[PDB]
């Protein structure tokens, strides 16, 4: 998971 | 009358795990599952069990301080009666030496390992043995039992099924990774059981939370607890920075037996390192074996702003979310909240559910547990003001997916945490959710000269009754004619920002000229961008504004008479508006009906900041009517600034  | 002689009890293995659907679990301990019947045979050395001289009475205990009132503890006689709901054991056949029994167990047992007893008393001496012990689980086939799924396919799915699909990637590209849950393998059941029994509920009360096993309402909820480390006894460590090589990559995990096994193996110690979806995998072994229905869920996020700036750079929002649903009845709420239940053991307590998803999807949430967090998981509410206007920059819940009962294939359940957008339902909801409004403008209020320093501020109205915490990132770039932003030139953020009921706020930035003079463009323009953030409810406002740093005014004074051909003096001005000094300043004036020369004059010394200058053009109208002095002020910082100046003539 990566900052949307 | 010769005392019975014990000389075996046999735990029916076989027979009890193929019905209690706990067949690889039975590897020499009889595990079985509660509210249902199971089976043991006594064989005796001698004569056997004549019940009209025999009275054999049994007992259970489970837990570190059993007892009766809280359930963890149980004595029943075998006898013929059967008590539904009970505790309970009566014979059903008889041979020449083996006496098989039937024994049962309440629906709402407390699930756990316990230790079976046996008095068998002949008149007056008697005696007692340990026959052995057995494992208590969650039954989801019995219809009496909170987790009853009434769908055979659906507990084969949701209990019995040790490998499955989590779901990854992106809205646009949904990727699948496989993975084994193992829920049946060698040693997963006692390390769920230890998992239980280092909670923080067992340390502060043992006898109390060994009773509260029955609940898989409770059960859930603390292995959503206990998943991620926070106190080390937990299983995962989570990192995102994408740096793990002194452990292992969330990405390269493909079961839980591995973690949980390694987690066990150091003592109970954290496991390097996870992500949302190995938290969810786990989670959902944990409760698969312990017998608790359960699906890792999948749900997307989707972007086009200062909204991105503020995340790249505690909730926030990923591309994807992952967590799991378990299926149970809610005696601890309003009735109809029986069905999926979600748990989110990704990092008021760190425990985090069971909420129903239907009070999610009906904005309900006041239902316990934890239902804001969930809600706001798969929704956003983003607006933007330019001076009201929904934005649509940011999106939440898309594409919420769970592997298809049964089939390698893929299940969308949006519709069940969300109506359709526009529907009457979905409005509905969000009223029932956050109970005119809070809005956000950029102020100034004043003239802004280039050469100075000032304020901006961000307004802030709240129209409401409700009280609201938030955070504020109000911040300035430059921005040139073609709308590129330049280098930022001012920046505060609050993480702790109060609005009382009904109330306004101007929060301030001061601009100044050492930060904005060099990175300015061509433009003489500065966006100033601000962002609110409401993080219970996942509230954004966004609010944006150009100004234009404007240059000096250029004074100019006509002196004399206006009368037609006479004379005329002009006096031209401008003050120098830097805090430094100009150098090389030339005036240009012109203007045909008034000169018919371009009066140049060089300003020798440089002119100090803050100071004025001067310098005076004779003129000689000739023609009655309106004439304009034009005027171009030059230098080495401050460039081609114009003025003019109306004459009329008599």
């Amino acid at each position: 998971a990566v900052p949307l | 009358a010769e005392e019975l002689v014990l000389e075996r009890c046999d735990l029916e293995l076989e027979t009890n795990g193929r019905d209690h659907h706990t067949a690889d679990l039975c590897r020499e301990k009889l595990v079985v599952r509660r509210g249902q019947p199971f089976w043991l045979t006594l064989h005796f050395e001698g004569r056997n069990y004549e019940a009209s001289v025999d009275s054999l009475t049994f007992s259970v205990v489970t837990g570190p301080a059993p007892s009766q009132e809280a359930g963890t503890k149980a004595r029943f006689p075998l006898r013929d009666a059967v008590e539904e709901g009970d505790w309970t054991a009566t014979v059903v056949d008889q041979q020449d030496c083996t006496l098989s029994l039937q024994l049962t167990t309440p629906a709402n047992a407390p699930i756990g390992l316990y230790r079976l007893s046996l008095e068998a008393s002949t008149g007056y001496q008697g005696s007692s043995f340990v026959l052995g012990h057995f494992i208590l689980l969650f039954n989801a086939w019995c219809p009496a039992d909170a987790v009853y799924l009434d769908s055979e396919e659906e507990r084969q799915e949701y209990v019995l099924t040790q490998q499955g699909f989590i779901y990854q990637g992106s809205a646009k590209f949904i990727k699948n990774i496989p993975w084994n849950f193992g829920q049946f393998e060698d040693g997963i059941l006692d390390i769920c059981l230890i998992l239980l029994d280092v909670n923080p509920k067992f340390l502060k009360n043992a006898g109390r939370d060994c009773s509260r096993r029955s609940s898989p309402v409770y059960v859930g909820r603390v292995v959503s607890g206990m998943v991620n480390c926070n106190d080390d006894q937990g299983v995962l460590l989570g990192r995102w920075d994408n740096n793990y090589g002194d452990g292992v990559s969330p990405m390269s995990w493909i079961g839980s037996v591995d973690i949980l096994r390694r987690w066990k193996n150091h003592g109970c110690q954290r496991v390097k390192y996870g992500q949302c979806w190995v938290f969810a995998a786990v989670a959902c072994t944990v409760l698969r074996c312990l017998g608790i229905p359960t699906r890792v869920v999948t749900n997307y996020n989707s972007a086009h702003n200062l909204l991105i700036e503020y995340f790249r750079n505690s909730e926030m929002i990923w591309n994807f979310h992952c967590w799991v649903e378990s299926w149970m009845t809610r005696p601890d709420l309003q009735p109809g909240y029986e069905g999926w239940q979600a748990l989110d053991p990704t990092p008021g307590t760190y425990c985090c559910g069971p909420v129903p998803v239907r009070a999610i999807k009906e904005g309900d949430l006041s239902t316990k547990y934890d239902a804001p967090f969930v809600f706001a998981e798969v929704n956003a509410d983003v607006v933007d003001w330019i001076q009201k206007s929904i934005n649509r920059s940011l999106i939440v819940g898309l594409k919420i997916s769970t592997k298809s009962v049964g089939r390698d294939e893929r299940e969308d359940i949006t519709h069940t945490y969300k109506y359709p957008e526009g529907s009457s339902e979905e409005r509905e909801a969000f009223t029932r959710a956050n109970h005119t409004g809070m809005a956000m403008r950029i102020r100034v209020g004043q003239s802004m000269n280039m050469g100075s320093d000032f304020d901006v501020f961000a307004h802030i109205t709240n129209n409401t009754a409700e009280e609201y915490v938030c955070r504020l990132l109000l911040c300035a770039r430059t921005v040139s004619y073609n709308g590129i932003l330049g280098p930022e030139c001012g920046t505060k953020y609050l993480l702790n920002l109060n609005l009382e009921p009904f109330s306004e706020k101007s929060v301030p930035l001061c601009i100044l000229y050492e930060k904005y003079r060099d990175c300015l463009t061509e433009s003489n323009l500065i966006k100033v961008r601000a962002l609110l953030v409401e993080p219970v409810i996942n509230s954004y406002l966004l609010a944006e504004r150009d100004l234009y740093l404007e240059n000096p005014e250029i004074k100019i004074r006509i002196l004399g008479e206006p009368k037609q051909k006479r004379k005329l003096v002009a006096e031209v001005s401008l003050q120098n508006p830097l805090p430094v000094a100009l150098e090389g300043c030339t005036f240009t004036v012109e203007g045909a009906g008034l000169t018919e020369e371009q009066k140049t004059v060089e300003i020798p010394d440089p002119v100090e900041a803050g100071e004025e200058v001067k310098v005076r053009m004779d003129l000689l109208p000739l023609h009655m009517g309106l004439h304009k002095l034009v005027v171009n002020f030059e230098s080495d910082k401050l460039k081609a600034v114009k003025g003019f100046r109306n004459v009329i003539i008599g």
